[PDB]
RNA sequence: UUUGGUUCUAUUUUGUUGGUUUCUAGGACCAUCGUAAUGAUUAAUAGGGACGGUCGGGGGCAUCCAAGGACGUUUUCAUUAAUCAAGAACGACAUAAACUAUGCCGACUAGGGAUCGGGUGGUGUUUUUUUAAUG
RNA sequence: GUCGGAUUUCCAACGGGGCCUUUCCUUCUGGCUAACCUUGAGCUUGGCGAACCA
């Protein structure tokens, strides 16, 4: 697809067959939901999670271990972000981008750039809308968008 | 994108079968592909297959025999009431003595003579011969 | 006592089952009080081709993986224990109807109370030891469908006497036959 | 084919490729028929006893005519061990 | 919530049990061990 | 090839593809189990370890990541886990 | 099956028509008791996002700044998607022989070698510190 | 078995219904109580409401 670049690159994660898993793993399921709530209690996204325990220990998906998936454990333990991670993301490299704009005004590819970013951002407003983990009414503007990187 | 399942398994069938080989490869494996698999297999089209499972989506691998010719699809899937079952057998078969439009009804997916062996009528898919 | 250890209903052969778990229960204080809490809901006979039958002890589903970590040194004892005999643990899950458009909506009905969520949950409980590393069904030019079973070649041991009974319980359980294959 | 009660019809009912069993056209005339002698515990052939085997055009102009011969000739033993079906 | 109040209630009644059932099991001792 | 086994390919050309063309898709990566010099405290680490993995006692660190599979520090002792 | 409290309506009658009620009959609201296997579909060779080493005569500014593709991934989301009237940005004011004179997305179907970016393996070659890791 | 018409115990095919396999495929007041454990001796005195409705 890649529907703001011309690329078709296959590049991702082949999740193995067994469900249970791994037969060699000897913690228990609450020893890591109490890691990950202790990781997330600092301040880290859940991919950060993932990939944090999937080198520094053997959790090959927190899935597969535990019964549920991540953040359905940190909304259930109260760590649930105000909005999710990939918009946030998307958001303050709008904000870093319209940074640079501001202060060079000539990089006119950051400006084509800017308005692919905030296609990308007004897709997922709209999706996160229809599925209301975003309240109706919320709408993303460049004066807000300073202030809810956070 | 990946938009009619079916019209691309018929389309591998199609093409595997005009090169000549024997067997094929199905990606991604509805229950549709199945059940179409299912009337071509009782017919004597093509014989046996197989259902390969990841825990995506599934795979086929069908033994293909020398007896077909050509299946196809037909999008959209056109509401055929009991007139319009033998204007589309005059429309898009070979002959009256041999091949079958395949069509769900909701008594099932099935083939044109035993749609009109059970009197009823549904939703055209495509057809073998 | 063998009233215990029986969920509900009480027949002589799971009452004499019952009677050889309060011995395994007392003996070997090693395993002790890793078998005591766990209950059973019934039994079943199996009848097979070789000519040994087999009990299916149906088992609460929250319970399983108490079964899980001493099944292996259970299922040895009780092959010992009855001669003639091939024992298999099995949960009993709950298959709930699919809602038809006539009948009034009875909640929504979760995943894992479908048929062939359970089919496949107990067709994993069959085979416990090992791990299945591949399903395929083959449709043959009959209609019939007869669905091959990969297993994975570590410790079947355990399990390599037990294929026709495993075949011959699925088929009674379920209606399906299958075929275990061992990949090398 | 057949009418409604006897009397054979369909003159010059065809033949049929053993390698992709699609039939053979009357003008196919890359279509090929390998006749191969059988052997009766002597090493020595006897003439008149055949198996045969007819080819296809396509196939044969696919270049894939001699893998489908190997299958065939494995398959009616003649063969030992030439062809695999895992590739 | 009354269901997972006595999820944990017999989760922890069955935890008791198994407890108070191990100290008898490790105040008996072994035969198979010595064999 | 015409007439081929789909079903049963053989070893060396299923290993031969990419990881997502095989019959089934799986990863063709593994974990390890390393012991690092000094305290013992054995540890697993993914093989495209994407991050400087350290001992959890003292920083000992064993893989510096790299685009592919990471490489790892000069004294370890590693095994396939 | 139950056990509380609140509230509303109500026939046969109690000796009659009206008036105060109780049990009962039928509601509706509230409380905590017990029943259940308590309850969330995969993770599409769909897509978005994080991460790691990279890669590019990409861009701007001055003489650093952010962005992007591919790869790798047992990381995360979960169908967020394809094409697009109106509208908008860019375009040597809105043009061109703006061309691949060939719209975009998806699947399948014969090959062969060279090349670019990445990755895997080979006790392969060479260099360092003959020898390691790299390259 | 009638003099080119038609039947029955029958091998088969084709579509239907009912029951069981974890599979309610809404139920309350009433009546017919229906198919009634209802059996009087080989056609009698008494089961569950839709198969009939409100």
């Amino acid at each position: 697809g890649r529907m703001h670049s011309a690329g078709k690159g296959i590049s991702s994660s082949a999740i193995p067959y067994s469900r249970n898993a791994p037969a060699w793993f000897k913690l228990s399921s609450e020893s890591v939901i109490e890691q990950i709530v202790k990781y997330a209690r600092k301040g880290l996204t859940p991919s950060q999670i993932g990939v944090l325990l999937r080198d520094a220990h053997g959790v090959t998906q927190a899935r597969v271990i535990t019964g549920n998936k991540i953040m359905r454990i940190l909304k259930s333990n109260g760590l649930a972000p105000e909005i999710p991670e990939d918009l946030y993301y998307l958001i303050k490299k709008a904000v870093s981008v319209r940074k640079h704009l501001e202060r060079n005004r000539k990089d006119k590819d950051a400006k084509f750039r800017l308005i692919l970013i905030e296609s990308r951002i007004h897709r997922l407003a709209r999706y996160y809308r229809t599925v209301a983990v975003l309240p109706p009414n919320w709408k993303y503007e460049s004066a807000t968008a300073s202030a809810l990187v956070n | 994108t990946r938009s009619s399942v079916l019209a691309d398994a018929l389309n591998a069938i199609n093409n595997a079968e005009k090169t000549g080989k024997r067997q094929v490869l199905i990606r991604p494996s509805s229950k549709v592909i199945i059940k179409f698999l299912q009337v071509m297999q009782k017919h004597g089209y093509i014989g046996e297959f197989e259902y390969i499972d990841d825990h995506r989506s599934g795979k086929i691998v069908v033994q293909l025999n020398g007896r077909l010719n050509k299946c196809g699809v037909i999008s959209p899937r056109f509401n055929v009431k009991i007139g319009d079952i033998e204007k589309w057998t005059a429309n898009l078969l070979p002959a009256r003595q041999f091949g079958y439009v395949i069509l769900t009804t909701s008594a099932g997916i099935m083939d044109h003579e035993e749609a009109r062996r059970k009197h009823v009528s549904g939703k055209i898919l495509g057809f073998v011969y | 006592p063998q009233a215990k250890i029986l969920s509900q209903a009480p027949t002589e052969l799971e009452l004499q089952v019952a009677q050889a778990f309060v011995e395994l229960e007392n003996s070997s204080p090693e395993l002790k009080a890793e078998l005591r809490p766990l209950q059973f809901k019934s039994i079943r006979e199996i009848d097979v081709a070789g000519g040994k039958k087999a009990l299916a002890i149906f088992v609460p589903v929250p319970s399983l993986a108490g079964f899980h970590k001493v099944q292996t040194k259970l299922t040895r004892e009780l092959e010992k224990k009855f001669q003639d005999r091939h024992v298999i643990f099995l949960a009993e899950r709950r298959i709930l109807p699919k809602p038809s458009r006539t009948s009034r909506q009875v909640q929504k009905r979760p995943r894992s109370r479908t048929l062939t969520a359970v089919h496949d949950k107990i067709l994993e409980d069959l085979v416990f030891p090992t791990e299945i590393v591949g399903k395929r069904v083959r449709y043959l030019v009959g209609g019939n469908k007869i669905q091959k079973v990969l297993l994975d070649s570590k410790d079947v041991q355990q399990i390599d006497y037990k294929l026709e009974s495993f075949q011959a319980v699925y088929n009674k359980l379920t209606g399906k036959q299958i075929v275990f294959e061992i990949p090398s | 084919m057949e009418n409604d009660k006897g009397q054979l019809v369909e003159l010059y009912v065809p033949r049929k490729c053993s390698a992709t069993n699609r039939i053979i056209k009357a003008d196919d005339h890359a279509s090929v028929q390998i006749n191969v002698a059988k052997v009766d515990e002597e090493g020595r052939a006897i003439p008149g006893e055949y198996v045969t085997y007819a080819l296809s055009g396509y196939v044969r102009s696919r270049g894939e005519s001699d893998d489908s011969l190997n299958r065939l000739a494995q398959n009616d033993g003649l063969l030992k061990n030439v062809w695999s079906y895992s590739r | 919530n009354r269901q997972k109040e006595r999820l944990a209630k017999r989760d922890a009644a069955i935890a008791k049990m198994k407890e108070e059932a191990a100290l008898e099991a490790s105040k008996q001792p072994d035969l198979k061990k010595m064999e | 090839v015409l007439v081929q086994d789909l079903l049963h390919p053989t070893a060396a050309s299923e290993a031969r593809k990419h990881k997502l063309k095989t019959l089934v898709q799986g990863p063709r990566s593994y974990f390890l189990d390393v012991k690092c010099p000094g305290c013992l405290n054995i540890t697993t680490v993914f093989s495209h370890a994407q991050t400087a993995v350290t001992c959890e006692s003292c920083s000992t660190i064993l893989c510096t990541p790299t685009g592919g599979k990471a490489k790892l520090s000069e004294g370890t002792s590693f095994r396939r886990k």
